[PDB]
C-alpha cells in the first residue's frame, strides 16, 4: 500500500485561475463564497493511484485509428511531464479529449451545426515513459461558439487530465495552439490573471517532430507540483 | 527568494468532460478497461456500502455535468495505489452526475482509520475532487460518516475547521437502499450550507 | 469640555486597504456588504480623549525591562507623529505590541511551537512629546506562520495604535522592517493595493540613532489625518 | 490638484490585539493605570446604565476577538476629553468580547444630547469603533437608545440613512440586568440585518 | 593512500577579497607585504582528507537539539556544494558556527551585553550526500557590534567551513541573509571588491523548503574550485 | 574566453572560529569525535616529533586567535586521506594558538619524501593553512626541517623562491622538549623576516 | 536606511595655517584678543606645568609647520567651555611648532580626573588635535602623565588599546625646565613608535 514519504510544494492560487471570474458566466454560481480551509499534507493527500497495470489498447493514444481516416490536419501532440524541480514524472496517466476538425464534439449535448466525422471519436490516453514523455496522434480541433456572451468562440483546444504521483498533483487543463487569434479574446483563458501563465498553455509548432509529407507536430510540456522528501518533521 | 518552474495552470473540465473521462456516461462506446465507480468487488474485505449524492450550485439548482474523483483507504485503513481491475479493492474511483436525475453513486467499503503526519488518527473518510464546467480549478472535500461521531469529534482535520456548524457539512447521512447500507452526501458549492473545501 | 473647532481631511479609502480582500481569508466573512454611510463631521467626530494625565510607569516604553534580559536583537524604534499638513501631533498616545524573537506571542491562544521568553512581555505605550516624537526600546520580533494559505508567514512586525487629536484620527497599523523578503508575499500586506502605500509601513534602519556596542535603531514616522480650522461653514 | 502627505495606511488589529490594548482580557498582568470598560464612577451624575452586546460575522457566527473603543458625552451632553482615572466620568472607554461567551460590556451613563455643526441637536448616542482580525480598517457606528424614539426621529445623523429599515440596526434594546438598567447592542458585520457603518 | 590525478582551476584572486583592506582594521597588520609565491600543483596540494568515516552524532547538524528549545527564528539552511564545472561534491565536510538570536557567541571572549541562550551552542557539521546536498536546522543569528569604526555592525551571518576534495579547494566563508540592510555597510563584506561576488554570499529565502507552521528555509549553494583530470603533462 | 561558475568568495574566520573548529580551545564541551592536534598515536611508525610555534603580526605582536590546518604524508611518504580516529596515523590535523601564551602544538611524525608532478622528490614537508580574524583569505605555507639540509637544497618547491634568504623562513629549527624531539616554527605574517606564503 | 545631510568634507590646513590661526607664529601683527598657548594664569588653582614636544613624519623628520589644539579639564576635573582671556584658566588652547627648532610649548595646570559615560574615571589627560600640510583630516590623540601610573593602569580609554606597547606612546615624560615641572610629549605620525590616534 502507499506510504507518506513526500511533501508537495504548495499551489500558487494567484497563478491558477480564481474561482470567481465573472466574464466566464457559469463560474458565477459554481464558485465557493467561503475561503478554502488549509490543511497539512497527510498520507491521504500525498498518495494517489498508479496506472502502470491498466490495460491500454494498442491505439489508445492514436485518435486517427481508435474510433476510414478522419478529415482534418494530421498532427502529433507530444511533450514531457516534469515536476517544479524539473524532475520527470514517469508512468503517469495522461488523458485527452477534443472536438473534430469542425468544432463538433461526439457528445449527446453538442448541438453545434458542424457535422460529426464518422471516423473520429476524440478521446485518447497515454502512460508517460521512463523519461516522462507522452504523445498522441490526432487531427487539429476547430474553434466553436458557446453560449457565454452573444458572440463568444473558444480557441481550438485539447482538454488534458494528468494524474501525477498523488491526488495533490492531479490536474485538469487545456492546450491552445500557437498563434491562434482567438486566445486573447477567451473568457475561459482570461480566467488566468497573469499573461505569463497563459503562455504555459500554448503548444508550440514543432517541425523537428513532424513526419515529412505526413503530419505536423506540436510540443506541450506539463509541470506538476514539486515533490520533495520530508525534513525535520 | 528561490523560484521553481511554475505549475501548469488549471482550466475548467468543460461540459464534455464525460467523453474523455466517463465514456459510459457520455453514452459512447467504452474501451476494454475503464476507471469507474466500483472500488470493491463482492468478495472485498470490509463493510460494503453505497454512496450517493447530488451537487448544487449557488442558486440551489442541480449541477448535472459534474465529474468526481475519489481516493480512500481499504477497510484496514490501507491505501492501495496499484490500480487494477483484477483487484478486489481499488482505493481510486470515478463517478459523475446524471444528465437527468443528476445523482452520482459509488460502490465501495467503509475506509479504515489512517494517521496524520503527527501520528494522530483521522476519522474514517473519503477524499473527493469535484470537476465541472464553471469550475476553473477543482474543489477538494472530504466525506465523513454520521455513525462515527466519536472518531469525528477527535479528527485533527475536522478540528481545523473553526466553526462547528461547518463541520456538519462534511458528514454523510446513513440510510438504506434496497436494504443495502447507504450514505447520502450532498455538495453545495455556494451559499447556505456551502460545503467546506480544502487547500493542501 | 471639548469643542468642535477642527475639520479633518477626508480619508482616502483607495489608499487604505479595502474591507474585502479575499487572499486575507478572514476578511471574507468580516467585511460589510453595504456601502458605508458618509456623514458630516460634528463635535462627536472631531473631538477625542487626551491622555496627558494618564499615569505612565517609568518603563512603559521599555520592553527590555517592563516585563533578566530578553533574548534577541536589541533595537530602538523611534519616529514622529505628524498630520497630512506636516504638523507635529504632541502629547498623543502610541501603543505597540509584538511577538518575541521567535515569533511567539504572550497570549493564551498562541500555540506556535517557538517558546516564550521569560524576560519578555511585548507591550509598550509612550506619549509623544511637544515635537511629536516617541520612542521604544525592544527586541526585533520574528516572523510567524498563520493559518491562511497552507504556507503563509507574517513578515516580522510590531503592531501600532495611535490616538491623535480626535476619534476621526485614531489608527491601528503595523510596522515592517526594511528589506524583509516576506513583505511582498504577505496577503495582509497586500490588502493595500498601492505599492506606494506599503512603503509607508516600512521602518528604515537608522544608524544615526543607534547606541554603539549596544543596540540598533529603526525610524518609523506616522502621518495622521490633516487637521484644519472650519471656514465659511 | 493639491496633494497633502498621505495618511499612514491602516492594518488589521490581528488576533492578539488584547495583549496591547486589553491586558486583563488577554489574561496578562496589567499596569497601574489601564483604559477600560467603566466610564463612570458610582457617584457620577446621570442615569447609570449597563451596555452589552455580541458581534456576528457574515455567517452568523460570534466574533470572539473583537475590540471596541467608545466615545460619548456625559449626562450634561459634554465631552470630557481630559482622561483621568480620578475623574468620576470619562468620555472614553475600551471593551472586548469574551473568548468564551463572546460578549462585551460597559459601565457608563446615558449621554446628554449634543448639536451638530448646523446647531441641530442629535439624539443621545455613543460612538463606537470596532477592531478585529479580518477587519483591515476599523468600522465606525453609533449606539442609540430605544427609549428615545422622539429624539431618534429627529436625528440629523440617523435621518441621513436612506432606508428607514437600516436605521433600526442602530437602536439599542432596553432591558434590565440584575434589576439594573441595561441596553443590548448587537453588531452584524455583514448580511441580514447588517449594521450601518459610517464614513467621516 | 591518496594519488595525484587531479588539477584544480587556479583561483581568481581579484574575485576573492585581497589581504589588505584597510576599512577592516585588523587586516592592516595581518596581511603579507611580500607577493605570494606561485607553485605548480603536486600531490601535496591536490589531495586532502576524506571525512566519510568520521563518527558524526545524530544531531550534529541540528542546532535546535545539539546543545528546552532556543529562542529565535527557526530556519533550515540547505544547499548544494558543486565545483566550477557544476559537478556535485559528495561526502564533503561542511562545518558552521554562529551567534544566538541576539548576536551573542558562546565564547569566553564575547562580552557583548546580549545574553546567552541556555539551550543554544551554535555549532553544527554535516557531510554532503551523493548529490552534494547538506542541511542544518538552527535559529537566525542576530547582528552584533564590533570594535572596528566607532559604530560598526556585522550583518547577521553564519560562518562556514568547507573541505572539498583537497587542501586546494578548502574554504572558509560567511553566509548572509537576503535583504539585510547591514550588508552594504560592512567593511568585512566590502573586503570583496566585486558586487557580483557579494551576491554569492547571500542566502535566499526558500519557501519551497520550509515546513509550514514550523520553520522557514534559506538556500545557500557553494562553488568550490573546478576539478579536472591532468592532460598532456 | 570560456568562463566557469565563479568560486564562492572567502571571508575571514573571525575571532570566534574556535567555537566551530577548536571546541576544546574555545573552552566549550566537545563532541565524541573531534579533529585535533595528534596526528600520530604513540605506536605509529616513523620518528615521532613535537611541533610548536608562534604567529606574529606586522607589529611583531603575537596573534592569539589563529587557527591552523596541517596536511602531511606518513613516514613512508604517503598521504592517508581516509580520516579515522582509529588510525595510528592521520595525514590531516588541526591546531590553534593559546589565548594566553599564544603557542600552538602538534603531535606527529616526520613526513617521508613525496615527488612533484615531474617525478622530482621534494624535501620532507608539512603543508600549512593559516586562518584568523584580519585574514580575508587563508595563507598557505610549508614547514621544512633544519636537519634535512641536503634534501632542502634540492627541493623543486623551495627552489622556486628567488631569494635564498626567503627560503630560510620555511625552515623549522630542531630542539628538544622533555627529552622529546621538537621543531619550532614561527610564522611572521608581515614585515622583517616575513614568511613565504604560496599560491597554487 | 535613513541618511542625514553629509558633513562638509575636511581639507588639509596647508602650510600657511599660521596666518589664520597662529598670527604671532606666522610673524604677523596680532589682534587684540588671540587664542594661544597660555591656558592658566599664574593665579590659577592647580599644579602649574609646562608641556613641550616635537612632531615627526614617517621618515623621522621634524614637522615644522604643525598646528595643535588642546582641550582639558581644570584641576577639579571640570571642563571650562566659557572662553575668556579674563579667566584665570581656559580649558582650550592652541600652539604650533617652530619653523626653526620645531617644538611647541603649552603653559597650563595638571587636569583633574573625569569619568567616562559609564561612570568610570579616566586618568588625567589632555585631548589633542593635530593639523598640518599633508594631513587631510586632523589626527586626534591624548596626552597622559608618567607620574599617574596608578591611574593610567585603570583608564578605560587607555585600556581600549589592544597592545600595551602602544599605550606607552601616549605617556608624557616628566622633567623640569628652569626648575619648573615639565612633560615632554613627542608625536610620531608614522612608523617606529607611531603614536596612537583615535576615532570618536
Ligand atoms: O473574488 C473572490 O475570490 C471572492 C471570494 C468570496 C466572496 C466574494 O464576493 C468574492
Ligand atoms: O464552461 C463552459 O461553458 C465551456 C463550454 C465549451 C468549452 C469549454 O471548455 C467550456
Ligand atoms: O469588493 C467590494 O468592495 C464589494 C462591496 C459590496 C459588495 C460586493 O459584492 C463587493
Ligand atoms: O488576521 C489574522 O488572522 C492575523 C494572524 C496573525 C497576525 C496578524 O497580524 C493577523
Ligand atoms: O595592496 C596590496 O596588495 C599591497 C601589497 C604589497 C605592498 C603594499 O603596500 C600593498
Ligand atoms: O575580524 C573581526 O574582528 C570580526 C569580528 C566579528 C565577526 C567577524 O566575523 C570578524
Ligand atoms: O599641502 C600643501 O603642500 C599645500 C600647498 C599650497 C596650498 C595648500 O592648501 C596646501
Ligand atoms: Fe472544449
Ligand atoms: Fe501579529
Ligand atoms: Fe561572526
Ligand atoms: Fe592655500
Amino acid at each position: 500500500p502507499a506510504q507518506d514519504n513526500s511533501r508537495f510544494v504548495i499551489r500558487d492560487r494567484n497563478w491558477h485561475p480564481k474561482a470567481l471570474t465573472p466574464d466566464y458566466k457559469t463560474s458565477i454560481a459554481r464558485s465557493p463564497r467561503q475561503a478554502l480551509v488549509s490543511i497539512p499534507q497527510s498520507i491521504s493527500e500525498t498518495t494517489g493511484p498508479n496506472f502502470s497495470h491498466l490495460g491500454f489498447g494498442a491505439h489508445d493514444h492514436d485518435l486517427l485509428l481508435n474510433f476510414g481516416l478522419p478529415i482534418g490536419e494530421r498532427i502529433i501532440v507530444a511533450g514531457r511531464v516534469v515536476d517544479q524541480y524539473g524532475k520527470p514524472v514517469p508512468n503517469t496517466l495522461v488523458e485527452m479529449w477534443q472536438a473534430n476538425a469542425g468544432g463538433r464534439y461526439r457528445h449527446k449535448n453538442d448541438r453545434y451545426l458542424a457535422p460529426l466525422d464518422p471516423n473520429f471519436g476524440g478521446v485518447g490516453r497515454c502512460l508517460t515513459d521512463s523519461d516522462g514523455y507522452y504523445s498522441f496522434r490526432t487531427i487539429k480541433p476547430g474553434p466553436y461558439p458557446w453560449r457565454n456572451g452573444p458572440n463568444d468562440w473558444r480557441p481550438a483546444h485539447i482538454h488534458f487530465g494528468i494524474s501525477g504521483p498523488s491526488i495533490a498533483t492531479k490536474l485538469i487543463t487545456q492546450l491552445y495552439f500557437e498563434g491562434d487569434p482567438l486566445i486573447p479574446m477567451c473568457p475561459i483563458v482570461k480566467s488566468i490573471a497573469n499573461p505569463e501563465a497563459v503562455q504555459q498553455l500554448i503548444a508550440k509548432l514543432d517541425m523537428n517532430n513532424a513526419n515529412p509529407m505526413d503530419c505536423l507536430a506540436y510540443r506541450f510540456d506539463i509541470v506538476l507540483r514539486g515533490q520533495r522528501k520530508t525534513h525535520f518533521e | 527568494p528561490i523560484e521553481l518552474l511554475p505549475e501548469t495552470p488549471s482550466q475548467t473540465a468543460g461540459p464534455y468532460v464525460h467523453i474523455g473521462l466517463a465514456l459510459e456516461a457520455a453514452g459512447n462506446p467504452t474501451r476494454d478497461q475503464e476507471i469507474w465507480n466500483r472500488l470493491a468487488k463482492p468478495d472485498a474485505p470490509g463493510e460494503h456500502i453505497l454512496l450517493l449524492g447530488q451537487v448544487y450550485d449557488g442558486n440551489g439548482h442541480l449541477v448535472r455535468d459534474s465529474f468526481l474523483e475519489v481516493w480512500q483507504a481499504d477497510a484496514n485503513g490501507e491505501y492501495q495505489d496499484a490500480y487494477n481491475l483484477e483487484n478486489a479493492f481499488n482505493s481510486f474511483g470515478r463517478t459523475a452526475t446524471t444528465f437527468d436525475a443528476g445523482e452520482w453513486t459509488l460502490h465501495t467499503v467503509k475506509p479504515g482509520v489512517v494517521n496524520n503526519a503527527a501520528g494522530v488518527p483521522m476519522a474514517p473518510h473519503i477524499n473527493i475532487s469535484l470537476f465541472a464546467r464553471g469550475i476553473n480549478i477543482h474543489l477538494h472535500t472530504r466525506l465523513y460518516f454520521d455513525d462515527e461521531a466519536q472518531a469525528n469529534a477527535k479528527c485533527p482535520v475536522l478540528n481545523l475547521i473553526e466553526q462547528p456548524q461547518r463541520r456538519e457539512t462534511l458528514i454523510a447521512k446513513r440510510c438504506e437502499v434496497d436494504g443495502k447500507t447507504a450514505y447520502r452526501f450532498d455538495i453545495r458549492i455556494q451559499g447556505e450550507g456551502e460545503t467546506v473545501f480544502f487547500d493542501f
